Order: structure tokens, then C-alpha cells, then sequence
């Protein structure tokens, strides 16, 4: 009992664990988004003030 | 977020004197020890680097409220410097919103209590 | 055997959303570090030319 518990509270255990770790790729996939589209931001924002202190 | 602060920074100098024995500190003392190390370090601070006030303030109460003791301390300056990028980048209107609920009496609100903790836990994920 | 071997699946699928995480963070931070040395460069230009009218 002890063994067949173990083999399958494993697989099912990696299956959760996968399904936490597609959790995972998916928030780095999404904040990496996020950061990119972020720094383009903050960076266009430099650029206006950098124009307007120019003018 | 800073009487708490000055509070911890008041106990680390107060064991300073310990400080020097090994494995003869409690479990209170070596966690008070190694906050007031973590802290210490936090306030090391590089030049021509200023933070705005919200800035402060959230990297204060990230420091304070148990959500840096995992963090190793040479590497404090350089997570700290990675959290405000984040927080810059990721939720500036995290950042406004501290701003702008910063003069309430009670600051540690429940909305910008509940949003500054998710982005810790987002930037310590993403760590 | 197999209930440490559950733990060791976890760690290692753990491991590699980590390390997916990590490099895409990684590639994307270098993108937007280019992008923003690149609206630098714009600015400073915009500079130059904004002193060229002045002058």
C-alpha cells in the first residue's frame, strides 16, 4: 500500500507541481511583457522631458 | 514605517555586545541580530542616489514587516535597488498611491497595505 | 524510494520554471536596457540639434 500510495501521490504531486509551475511560466511570460512595456514607457517619458528641457 | 525601524536599530546596538560570541544567542537574539544587519545595510545607501518619499516608505515597510529576513545581507543593496526598478516599472500607481496616502493618519491602510504586499510577493517571486 | 523520488520531480520541474524564468527576465532586461541607450542616444541628439538651433 505504502509503495502504490507513494508512486501515484508522486505523479499526481508532479502533475500539481506542474500545473503551479505553468502558473509560474506564465507570470514570468506576463511580467516580462510588463517590464518591457514599462521601460518603453519610463524611457519615452525621459525622452519628452529631456525634449522639454531642451526647448 | 520608522519608529518601528529606529525601534529594531535601538535592540541591534543594544546586542551589538553579544554580537561577538557564536552559538551562545538564542534564537530571539541571532533574529534580532540579523535584522539589525539586514537594516544596517539597507541604510547603506550609494551616492547622488536619492528616493523620493514613497520609495522610502515602501522599501522601509519591506524591510521591517519580516519580508527580508530571507534575504542574505551582502546582497541587500542590490535587492533593494531591484525592488524600486520594479516597483518604477511594474505598479507605478502603487507608488502614487503611496504618495498621495501618505499624509492620512493611520497610513497602513487595508487597500495600500494589500497592494504594496502583493507587489513584494510578485518581486520576490519573480527574484 | 518513491516518495523521495516525488520530491525530487518537484524540485527539478521548480528548478527549470526558475531557470526559464531567470533567462527570459534576463533577455528581456537586456532588450529594454538597449532600447533605453538607444532613446538616450535620441535625446542627447535632439540636445545637440535643439543647441544647433540656438546657435
Amino acid at each position: 500500500e505504502q509503495l502504490a500510495n507513494a508512486r501515484r501521490d508522486y505523479e499526481a504531486e508532479i502533475a500539481r507541481a506542474r500545473q503551479e509551475a505553468a502558473k509560474i511560466v506564465a507570470q514570468a511570460q506576463e511580467r516580462a511583457k510588463q517590464q518591457e512595456a514599462e521601460i518603453i514607457a519610463q524611457a519615452r517619458r525621459e525622452a519628452e522631458r529631456l525634449k522639454e528641457e531642451a526647448r | 514605517v520608522a519608529g518601528k525601524l529606529k525601534g529594531e536599530l535601538a535592540q541591534f546596538r543594544d546586542l551589538a555586545a553579544f554580537a561577538q560570541f557564536a552559538s551562545d544567542l538564542d534564537a530571539t537574539t541571532k533574529a534580532q541580530i540579523e535584522r539589525g544587519q539586514r537594516l544596517q545595510e539597507l541604510l547603506k545607501q550609494p551616492q547622488y542616489q536619492p528616493l523620493p518619499v514613497e520609495d522610502q516608505v515602501a522599501v522601509l515597510y519591506a524591510a521591517t514587516n519580516n519580508y527580508l529576513d530571507d534575504v542574505p545581507v551582502p546582497l541587500i543593496t542590490k535587492w533593494r535597488d531591484d525592488f524600486l526598478a520594479f516597483l518604477r516599472t511594474a505598479h507605478p500607481e502603487v507608488r502614487k498611491l503611496i504618495y498621495d496616502n501618505r499624509l492620512d493618519r493611520k497610513f497602513p491602510t487595508p487597500e495600500v497595505k494589500e497592494a504594496l504586499e502583493a507587489a513584494i510577493k510578485e518581486f520576490k517571486a519573480t527574484s
